């Protein structure tokens, strides 16, 4: 009879895992402060890793990798890619990015301006985006002034002015991929991904109305007037997307996009493996990651960000959460056609 | 030559002391009767080993050590044991009844009535030293004597020997080999009143020693004898620079200068390798690179914690055996490219290295195998704060209900000392976070 | 040389005490004449904890036999090990206490207490370092209950810093001698809450149920019940009588078992308990399951009705000490809702190689559970049923007691129940 | 990767490798603590003996 505790009540994902664990009749839930647990579904912030793996007779597991924030923080990811030889500053699948601190506080203000002026002089497209509340502009003066008005670190990266547009609609989109890393550091990619599409036509002559540039489900369902027109909830799944790529582009999702995604997932996770692996550690870690990608008109895949506490598409909670129990939990606490793709090392 | 006086307080300190001097004698060729054939200067001499051993006219080499326990059971083992002849009776001090795992009982009640006697005996050893460096204090966190009486003894030593260095070897409590539920109280109480009096303290978590014995030595249920022989190997590696000719950590002051840039953060993490079982019929000897690499594995640290998520302030490599500098640097280069070693910005990113050609000595019939080379790494990592967090957490659970507090108050301690000692630990935790995290 | 002074008072106290000395004398190789005839040095290692050493290498128990009538103590002096007890340590009167707490505490007992304390002082004066005292008595009668608690009060006055430890037999209507047992028990508990550091609560009902349902004794007797208490007393004092620093000190056990001064009432337990399939080997898992089973406990309190503040477990015999830890951790980790989470690592396990007579291995259980409140709830109910009608009070008012003294004792015991209840939540 | 302060002797050698540069209570006061605690113990015991005498 295995035991576990829950320390993030707002997690839709592990709320389902917690619901499935009890359904097996072989798992018991303890108060969130009881230390005699086998499994911790811990908080997002200030997870007390230092108190794990010190209970005699209990093999303890946790659903977060200590140190993964280096990958899931906007500023950290920029620094990690530039300073890691495994990724190098010449990394081809990540938009040119710079870490910029507000003047009221190293910083790459001058380094950014140099690349900016280079584009302004070369007649090239010089439209960047700021984020940490987002601002898209082609003038460097606006981007820096918007950051100083705030009080937190910001990141300015090149805005993909040539995004791949679905048809009909002439609309942008981003791809979300769920990746699970188990205690042995096998990298599993969920066979099911989602496209978060913009229900508005892409217009490169007006970065003021951010509803056709930002594909967030929250911005589309609140500020967009064509919500749920082409697909239910501005969410297209791989089956439909792949059929589209065959009809319009005579190619497959695997060849044109998925190979690049798998290569990006591998590169990021294998890079930080020495820093976060729990192989020879007194406790074990696993974690679910949400990778966000962009696709340009050349069918090149770009990495946007990595989410450490991702949610899931309502239509995919059942399959995914069960797969989290099979490969991540039951593999350490066994019970009395996999849905994942092994990209590990 | 400057002498070092060792003080062993409580059961853990005394039994660990027994293991160390057994080792020191084997290392220096001293027989149990105190004789040392290799010593050609009879009755005296200012050799390196004389920092720990004095000499009588009859050629006996006597440890510069004091054993103190509030109950006689453990020290009586020394009086009639193998090394009964090493010490004279003045060096073995015992009371009638112990502190009952109660800090306040050891510090106030019983401590007040035997503190002056211990100092007088220590004064006797001090009067035999032409240039005393300081003291090495062995004790447990959890015991009522190890915690309560040590903190009082440290206060007085700072009074009677102000310009002297004081180092600690402290046993951090571990439930797998403990039967006292109040050890979190005693640990925090003694760290509070001892913090300003210790220049450098090496914590040894029994949970770590216990697992190394089960994992590397294949001991199903390790005893105190198993644990203490391993602990004395680490202690020997740390004190070797004081007992043998050398140029690194040659006096107690160098431990602070090399390992403690900030006075409160004086708890270096110790890592030792290799630990090979003597019952192992077949063993492949590890290289300089392999044992140096093992110094960055949590499984051989004296305290389980993840230095990958802390920052280093200092780092010492103490090798014993067949090791030359060339191989050390080669292993260090390879480890920097593969390991997560982050130094604070206000510190150089380097390593002070020490090599003693004499390989580690192993007690006949002991559990450890004779290896051709070993290393002990002393690094001041902020990651060691994990041990304070765990301990402080257990303190908070019990103190929120005032559980067991009446035992301490009944011994004359004021309840406010609990919260006072707890807020100091909260500051110690904050200081670590200020130095390490960004 | 951490000596303990044993005191046994009253009928129950002396018959259970007699068997206890018979049991442990056997474990230490002491025969009925006090001569050591053992084959192991472990037997003599801590022998002076419970025995004085006389001339001719004789060992005399450090026990004081107290009673207000001669009857029971004459039986001891004529019993198996009767010759072993110091002749001077028999202190008895002739009046009796008539199962009347007031007679043992205020009138008959008061006339005899000084001479008992003269023997206690003589035994303490020859102790190199006296740990404390242990008293065996019942709470339902008059001498053990009323005079027993008078002795504790006077011992505490003369030895205020020594540990006071008792084995207290709690009355039960199912194994009752008189109807006034709740009166005598409620008055004693009032004393025990204030003046003892550790009290092992032994419910005569549990002892009966065990003899009937488990041991399959058709018609249990007091002798049959006392066999269980002897075996239990031998187990809980293993830590003290043999080499080992687990709970080796009387004061260390109190520090580790008592988080609050008033909550020092323990549920003892023992495994195995087998009916005559009596030669079968018992595996370590089996020992642990039984030792935690309510049917193996002697307070007649289901631990599942409350939570454990602290737990001490002792294992005797040659067994896999690795397997012991594994099973002790399996019990806590499989029922962690029955242990308070604000006392980390509140279960301590000790081992001893020497098993009891005729057993390859055994385990004794010492639990400080809030479930013990149900024991005081029963006593309190029976008390109030009579006291609301002032029934049988004249036996007590006739000895000079006032009804007020009954009300105060009742309130304090009810407060004790309320304190167990608040820490259970 | 630099080596400095190489010291060699018959029983061993020591050196330093730099990979990258950077960027009490008096005797009297103790007596009061102890005696203060002892007094509080004496007070608690006097109250006990007072309670017993009553
Ligand atoms: N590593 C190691 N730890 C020990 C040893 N002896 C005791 N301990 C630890 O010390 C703690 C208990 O403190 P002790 O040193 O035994 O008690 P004390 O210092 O003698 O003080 P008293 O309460 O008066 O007995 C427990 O956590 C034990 O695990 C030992 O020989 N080696
Ligand atoms: N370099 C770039 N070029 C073009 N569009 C970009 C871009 N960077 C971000 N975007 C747009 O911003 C959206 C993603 O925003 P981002 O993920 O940084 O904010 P966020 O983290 O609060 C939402 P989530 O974490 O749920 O994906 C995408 O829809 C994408 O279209
Ligand atoms: N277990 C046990 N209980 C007893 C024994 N004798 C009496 N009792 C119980 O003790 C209570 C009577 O007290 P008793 O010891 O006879 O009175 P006292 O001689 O005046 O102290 C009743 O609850 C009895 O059930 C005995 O030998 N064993
Ligand atoms: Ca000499
Ligand atoms: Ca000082
Ligand atoms: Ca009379
Ligand atoms: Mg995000
Ligand atoms: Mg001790
Ligand atoms: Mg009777």
């Amino acid at each position: 009879m295995y035991t576990f505790v829950v320390r993030d009540e707002n997690s839709s994902v592990y709320a389902e895992v917690s619901r499935l664990l009890l359904a097996t009749g072989q798992w018991k839930r303890l108060r969130k402060d009881n230390p005699r647990f086998n499994l911790m579904l811990g908080e997002r912030n200030r997870l007390p890793f230092g108190r794990l793996g010190h209970e005699p007779g209990l093999v303890q597991l946790v659903n977060y990798y200590r140190g993964a924030d280096k990958l899931c923080r906007k500023a950290s990811l920029v620094k990690l890619i530039k300073t890691s030889p495994e990724l190098s500053e010449s990394c081809t699948w990540f938009p040119e990015s710079y870490v910029i601190y507000p003047t009221n506080l190293t910083d790459e203000r001058e380094v950014f301006l140099a690349a900016y002026n280079r584009r302004r002089e070369g007649r090239e497209g010089n439209v960047w985006i700021a984020k940490s509340g987002i601002l898209i502009s082609s003038e460097a003066s606006e981007l820096l002034d918007f950051i100083d008005e705030q009080g937190q670190v910001h990141v300015i990266q090149k805005y993909l002015e040539k995004p791949l547009l679905l048809e009909p609609g002439h609309r942008k989109f981003d791809i979300r991929s769920w990746v699970l890393v188990d205690h042995l550091y096998n990298i599993y990619l969920y066979r099911e991904g989602v496209l978060r599409t913009s229900s508005e036509p892409y217009n490169s002559a007006n970065f003021q109305d951010k509803t056709c540039h930002l594909t967030n489900h929250c911005i589309q369902k609140e500020y967009s007037k064509n919500y749920g027109r082409y697909e239910e909830g501005n969410e297209m799944f791989f089956e439909e997307f792949n059929q589209y790529l065959m009809d319009a582009l005579n190619t497959t999702l695997e060849n044109s996009i998925l190979l690049q995604i798998k290569h990006i997932i591998r590169s990021c996770l294998m890079c930080i493996e020495p820093a976060i692996s729990t192989k020879h550690l007194h406790y074990q870690s696993f974690q679910l990651f949400g990778f966000d990608f962009m696709v340009d008109e050349e069918l090149k895949v770009w990495l946007i960000e990595v989410n450490g506490a991702p949610a899931c598409a309502q239509k995919l909670y059942a399959e995914l959460c069960q797969g989290i129990v099979d490969v991540a939990i039951s593999s350490v606490f066994p019970l009395a056609t996999s849905i994942f793709i092994k990209l590990h090392h | 030559m400057r002498e070092c006086i060792s003080i062993h307080v409580g059961q853990a300190g005394v039994q660990i002391g027994n293991a160390c001097w057994e080792l020191y004698c084997l290392e220096h060729g001293i027989q149990p009767d105190g004789q040392m054939p290799s010593d050609k200067t009879i009755g005296g001499g200012d050799d390196s080993f004389n920092t720990f051993f004095s000499e009588t006219g009859a050629g006996k080499h006597v440890p510069r050590a004091v054993f103190v326990d509030l109950e006689p059971t453990v020290i009586d083992e020394v009086r009639t044991g193998t090394y009964r002849q090493l010490f004279h009776p003045e060096q073995l001090i015992t009371g009638k009844e112990d502190a009952a795992n109660n800090y306040a009982r050891g510090h106030y009640t019983i401590g007040k009535e035997i503190i002056d006697l211990v100092l007088d005996r220590i004064r006797k050893l001090a009067d035999q030293c032409t240039g005393l460096q300081g003291f090495l204090v062995f004790h447990s966190f959890g015991g009522g004597t190890g915690s309560g009486f040590t903190s009082l003894l440290m206060e007085r030593l700072s009074v009677d020997y102000g310009k002297k260095s004081k180092l600690e070897f402290s046993i951090y409590p571990a439930p797998q080999v403990s039967t006292a539920v109040v050890e979190p109280y005693n640990s925090i109480l003694t760290t509070h009143t001892t913090l300003e009096h210790s220049d450098c303290a090496f914590m040894v978590d029994n949970e770590a020693i216990y697992d190394i014995c089960r994992r590397n030595l294949d001991i199903e249920r390790p005893t105190y004898t198993n644990l203490n022989r391993l602990i004395s190997q680490i202690v020997s590696s740390i004190t070797a620079s004081l007992r043998f000719d050398g140029a690194l950590n040659v006096d107690l002051t160098e431990f602070q200068t090399n390992l403690v840039p900030y006075p409160r953060i004086h708890f270096p993490l110790a890592t030792y390798a290799p630990v090979i079982s003597a019952e192992k019929a077949y063993h492949e000897q590890l290289s300089v690179a392999e044992i140096t690499n093992a110094c960055f594995e949590p499984a051989n640290q004296m305290v389980k914690c993840d230095p990958r998520h802390g920052k280093y302030m200092a780092c010492c490599l103490l090798y014993r055996g067949d090791v030359v500098p060339k191989d050390v640097n080669a292993a260090i280069a390879t480890i920097k490219t593969k390991r997560s070693i982050q130094f604070v910005d206000w510190c150089p990113t380097g390593f002070k290295v020490g090599i003693n050609y004499q390989p580690p000595t192993v007690v006949p019939g002991g559990d450890l195998a004779k290896v051709q080379r070993a290393v002990c790494m002393l690094s001041n990592t902020t990651a060691i704060a994990e041990a304070w967090a765990r301990l402080d957490h257990k303190f908070d659970l019990m103190y929120a209900k005032r559980a067991f507090v009446h035992w301490y108050v009944g011994e004359g301690m004021e309840e406010g000392e609990f919260s006072e000692a707890r807020e100091d630990m909260a500051a110690l935790e904050k200081d670590y976070e200020e130095v390490g995290v960004d | 040389m951490r000596e303990i002074v044993h005191i046994q008072a009253g009928q129950c106290g002396n018959q259970i005490g007699a068997k206890f000395w018979e049991v442990i004398s056997d474990e230490h190789g002491i025969d009925p004449t006090g001569s050591y005839h053992g084959d192991s040095d472990l037997q003599l290692e801590r022998i002076n904890v419970y025995y004085n050493e006389a001339t001719g290498n004789k060992y005399v128990p450090r026990a004081i036999l107290v009673d207000l009538e001669p009857g029971t103590m004459d039986s001891v002096r004529s019993g198996p090990f009767g010759q072993i007890f110091r002749p001077d340590n028999f202190v008895f009167g002739q009046s009796g206490a008539g199962n009347n707490w007031a007679k043992g505490h205020y009138t008959e007992g008061a006339e005899l207490v000084d001479s008992v304390l003269d023997v206690v002082r003589k035994e303490s004066e020859s102790c190199d370092c006296l740990q404390g005292f242990q008293l065996t008595h019942s709470l339902g009668g008059g001498t053990g209950s009323g005079m027993g608690t008078l002795l504790i009060s006077k011992i505490r006055e003369e030895y205020p810093d020594r540990i006071m430890n008792t084995f207290s037999v709690m009355p039960s209507p199912k194994v009752s001698d008189t109807v006034v047992e709740p009166y005598n028990a409620t008055l004693s508990v009032h004393q025990l809450v204030e003046n003892t550091d550790e009290t092992y609560c032994i419910d005569n009902e549990a002892l009966y149920d065990i003899c009937f349902r488990t041991l399959k004794l058709t018609t249990p007797t007091y002798g049959d019940l006392n066999h269980l208490v002897s075996a239990t007393m031998s187990g809980v004092t293993t830590c003290l009588r043999f080499p080992g620093q687990l709970n080796a000190d009387l004061r260390k056990l109190a520090v580790n078992m008592v988080p609050f001064p008033r909550l020092h009432f323990f549920m003892p337990g023992f495994a195995p308990l087998t009916s005559r399939q009596q030669y079968r080997a018992l595996t370590v898992p089996e020992l642990t399951q039984q030792m935690f089973d309510s049917k193996n406990m002697m307070a007649a309190c289901d631990p599942r009705h409350g939570r454990y503040l602290t737990v001490a477990a002792i294992f005797r015999g040659r067994m896999s000490m690795k397997e012991v830890d594994e099973q002790m951790l399996n019990v806590q980790n499989k029922n962690s809702s029955y242990f308070v989470e604000w006392i980390p690592n509140n279960v301590k396990t000790a081992v001893c190689d020497i098993p009891p007579r005729g057993l390859k291995m055994s385990a004794t259980f010492i639990g400080n559970s809030t479930a013990i409140q149900e024991l005081f709830k029963r006593i309190s109910e029976q008390f109030t049923a009579m006291f609301r009608r002032k029934a049988f009070l004249h036996w007590y008012t006739g000895e000079g007691m006032d009804e007020m003294e009954f009300t105060e004792a009742e309130s304090n015991m009810n407060d004790l129940v309320s304190e167990y209840q608040q820490y259970q939540d | 990767m630099e080596v400095i302060e190489l010291n060699k002797c018959t029983s061993g050698q020591s050196f330093e490798v730099i990979l990258k540069p950077p960027s009490d209570p008096s005797l009297e006061e103790i007596q009061k603590k102890l005696e203060a605690a002892e007094e509080r113990r004496k007070y608690q015991e006097a109250e006990l003996l007072k309670h017993l005498a009553e």
